[PDB]
């Protein structure tokens, strides 16, 4: 008789890996030097369906980035690099959008950014409630723009922005792959109009679109019996 | 016969019994928006009946989506079209009228923003499909496929959860064996205060038999199920200077 | 294959030549079992590997007006068998619940947890169902399940249900 | 022109068995307490022989 | 330039001078009706614009029925269609701007129940030929003679009357010299407090030039008029039961 | 080809055998329309994602002091389409300018923005613009614009016209 576990921010304020992010040091196509992430709630399927328990939801959010470095390997294995930086800079809704490695985008000033040298404690930066409307929709019954044209169930309002990532230091002269780990966990959770859970599997990350699946798993009979 | 009461709201007169159990939807009633707020008080506050509907043994259900219900329906439907911002609370009276002699039961739930399920799945939705304003959409009982279709089936309710857990939202329960009418009075939700009327549908009244109408070899085959509607504190945004 | 319909919630209840047999009959345990398994209570108590509190049940008949009967619904508690018999149902913890002058019985089951065989709820037949002419004998009850105010939870954990692509 | 007063089905009306389908509404009209009139006249519905 | 004072009515806004001459009609403002009284409070008290008009040397002059000329503009010509009875009180800024350079002068009246004389005698007017809505019904100099059409000569008006006495009425001058706008404020006026607004025309706004304009061999040989309206305390019948 | 010039700021209006034509006009979007892009106040907002308040326009004519007419500046509101004409304008939200007595017309229009089609501005004749002997028919009108005193912004960004050497 507690009933302190079942808080919406005791169910929902949570950390959880929520997308993996590849990139190197030195290649020959420029895009594979650097990678981003469009920041929604719709990759974990849990954390989907545990936010898809209700309509409106209205968080903080912070965000720890994991970052393992490991080296491709070639001839050249012997050498003595120093530490990498990484930055991670934050697009918020309505920024510039980098295309390259050395593009000015990466320079910019209203784009808030995090220098981390490798070996330090990872790093974090918190992401407030940054949208138009008063809460984000989990749900949305219309048309974005001008119904009958645009995506049915878009809900522009709640973008909430997206991430670059790339390696600070010039090339290097070997090969080094970087991996991050994305630490989602959302802050001062508020839900309203609450529904029930989904009963089918998910098919696409943009839509609620589903193949019909049973009510429950069927018995042989009606009436029980002894063992 | 058990304390009738004659509602007349505008032009119109409606007739309701003494007890009338009225489920408010989540406590709140219907009030104004406490960048300038225009107010059409009463010209758009009557009631508007929709058709009745036919419920035989093997109908599966309808669904209608607000206000989208209402714009054939007079001066709603033109505050509709000459403003460009809205907001409504509505008030939603179902009766059901039959004999002694049937059976049956039905759930009247409204469901805010009931995203639909497409029928084939990374295809796209007609709006004929989801809305009609008048005579409304039918569920299905089995797995439907029909191009550019919501998915018609009761077992999901078109939403991909189950048709059981649906008790979560504003409902009641008309049994034919004792109720006769059910009325769900909801007010306005939505994460911004005025959304477009055109674009946004607010939630979606469903209407589905769980226990199915079924009656003798000798009686009337087909019962009607009459819908009225009627808004409450309705306003827009109105076109002045200042 | 009653499971893809709506068919799935629907309990046939007709006219008997018999008198003691049994309409329904379900283990009671709130998560663990099939029949309660998806069911909105189930799913909030699939969240948590601990769980404890108790259970309000509600049957209500779907019939017509001039239907009349009587149904026998025992609960055996945990530790105890299942009954065969009308007759061993009654000396045990029962309720007789007349259709003629309730249409819905609330049965709040006592204590039940797993880590604070639960039990079994059974429906046996005690007279037929007694209609009059030009009215329909088949008929329907239908369940409704929810928690009481003195229900707790201790550990979450993921859902058994969601399976990663 | 002073108006129109219709009645529209809603639902079919439900019977169980061994109940005649076939039913009958009647009507029934008075005034209210704030009903006048100015001039009479003669009535135009006696015809002298 | 000389105080100017910015009104804001709805979603509309109109510049106007300091002085601002207002006539009102016989002393009496609009106000409501002190079986049951519906109002749409302001979403139709906006500032209605018709188009400028044309006026050379040889223009005679124009008129507008009311309200007949906005049954095509937005709210106000929605509840003429949707309500049954109807009544309302008016607000008519006249503007003509011209330069320094122009002369002519303008009589604005209001003639309430100006019952029109036809061209042909003992025959009869089509409705085209009283009013328009929108641009208006221009006035002859001569004694016109058309298929069911008005009596057009300035001399007589239309009612038979000498054009000189349609001082009586609420007027004002508009002197190109030192005016440049008339304003004036009409209450409703009829026998019966409400009457349909389809069939009956309220009054008639009459714009004649008694100075024509007259100007150099350079200037600009057209200068328009601009007429703007506005309802003030309108209402209609509404529809309920009580 | 107006733009690399001083003409890209004079409006042109002059006497028109017509009397319901169109001035000008413009979409209302403060940032994103190309007419107040490069604007000071399109400057200060186009540092932010987010903005909303109200904004000011204000209308000078430039003529002789001898020249007299009246215009319609009419405003469609969101969702509102342009009107085609002086009187689809008029039965909106509209304005009589008249010349002879106000060289100035200010119109503080209300609620935009831009996450908090926003509306038009357009400008119709009314009347000719009348002119005595030995003075010029061409003239011009020249726009102002600003905010008031309830212009809000929440997410700073760097600009979009700024481009790396």
């Amino acid at each position: 008789h507690v009933r302190s576990e079942s808080s919406v921010e005791n169910f929902l304020s949570r950390s959880a890996c929520v997308y993996i992010v590849e990139y190197k040091t030195r290649d020959d196509t420029p895009d594979k030097m650097y990678d981003s992430w469009v920041i929604n709630t719709r990759q974990v399927a849990q954390l989907r369906r545990k936010l898809e328990f209700f309509t409106y939801v209205r968080f903080d959010v912070e965000v720890t980035f994991v970052i393992t470095s490991v080296q491709d390997d070639s001839t050249r294995q012997n050498t003595d690099t120093p530490a990498l930086t990484h930055q991670i800079m934050y697009v918020p809704p309505g920024g510039p959008i980098p295309q390259a490695v050395d593009d000015y985008n990466w320079q910019t000033s209203t784009n808030p950014s995090v220098f981390w040298t490798e070996g330090n404690a990872p790093p974090r930066m918190s992401i407030p409630f940054m949208s138009v409307g008063n809460a984000y929709s989990n749900f949305y019954d219309g048309w974005s723009h001008f119904s009958q044209t645009g995506v049915y169930g878009f809900n522009t309002l709640n973008n909430m922005g997206k991430l670059y990532f790339r390696h600070v230091n010039d090339k290097t002269i070997s090969p080094i792959t970087s991996k991050v780990r994305i630490y989602f966990k959302p802050k001062h959770v508020k839900a309203w109009v609450p529904r029930p859970p989904r009963l089918c599997e998910y098919t696409h990350k943009d839509n609620v679109d589903f193949e019909p699946k049973g009510v429950t798993t069927s018995r042989t009979q009606l009436t029980i019996s002894n063992s | 016969s058990d304390r009738v009461r004659s509602i007349t709201l505008g032009n119109s007169t409606i007739t309701t019994q003494e007890s009338a159990n009225v489920v408010v939807g989540y406590g709140v009633w219907p009030d104004y928006l406490s960048d300038q707020p225009t107010q059409p008080d009463v010209a758009t506050c009557r009631f508007y009946t929709l058709d009745s509907v036919s419920w035989m043994k093997e109908s599966q259900g309808w669904w209608w989506k607000f206000p989208d219900a209402l714009r054939d329906m007079g001066l709603f439907g033109q505050n509709m079209q000459y403003h460009y911002l809205g907001r409504s609370g509505y008030t939603i009276h179902v009766q059901c009228n039959a004999s002694k002699f049937h059976q049956g039961c039905l759930l009247v739930v409204c469901v805010p923003e009931a995203e639909m399920g497409a029928a084939n799945i990374n295809e796209k939705i007609n709006r004929e499909h989801l809305s009609n304003g008048e005579v409304a959409n039918t569920f299905s009982g089995t797995k439907s496929s029909n191009t550019n279709d919501v998915q018609q089936a009761v077992f999901n309710a078109g939403m991909g959860v189950a048709v059981g857990n649906l008790t979560i939202f504003p409902h009641q329960w008309i049994n034919l064996r004792t109720n006769n009418c059910a009325t769900i009075v909801m007010p306005y939700i939505n994460s911004v205060p005025m959304d477009n009327m055109f674009r946004h549908y607010n939630f979606t009244l469903m209407i589905i038999p769980f226990a199915k109408l079924d009656y003798a070899a000798g009686s009337s085959t087909y019962i009607p199920i009459t819908v009225t509607v009627a808004p409450m504190c309705a306003e827009y945004n109105g076109l002045r200077l200042g | 294959e009653n499971v893809n319909s709506l068919e799935a919630y629907r309990i046939p209840v007709h006219s008997v030549t018999e008198t003691g047999a049994q309409v329904f009959g379900f283990t009671l345990q709130p998560g663990a079992d099939t029949v309660m398994e998806r069911t909105l209570l189930g799913e909030i108590l699939n969240y948590y590997a601990n769980w404890s509190g108790s259970i309000k049940l509600t049957f209500m008949y779907c019939g017509s007006a001039m239907a009349t009967g009587k149904f026998l619904l025992a609960y055996s508690p945990p530790g105890a068998g299942v009954p065969k018999n009308r007759r061993e149902a009654m000396l045990g913890t029962h309720i007789i619940w007349d259709i003629g002058l309730q249409s819905s019985c609330v049965l709040c089951v006592p204590w039940i947890s797993q880590t604070h065989d639960a039990g079994f709820i059974t429906c046996w037949y005690q007279t037929s169902i007694v209609v009059p002419a030009e009215v329909q004998n088949q008929s329907v009850i239908l369940c409704f399940v929810s928690a009481c105010n003195d229900f707790s939870v201790r550990l979450l954990r993921d859902s058994p249900f969601v399976r990663q692509t």
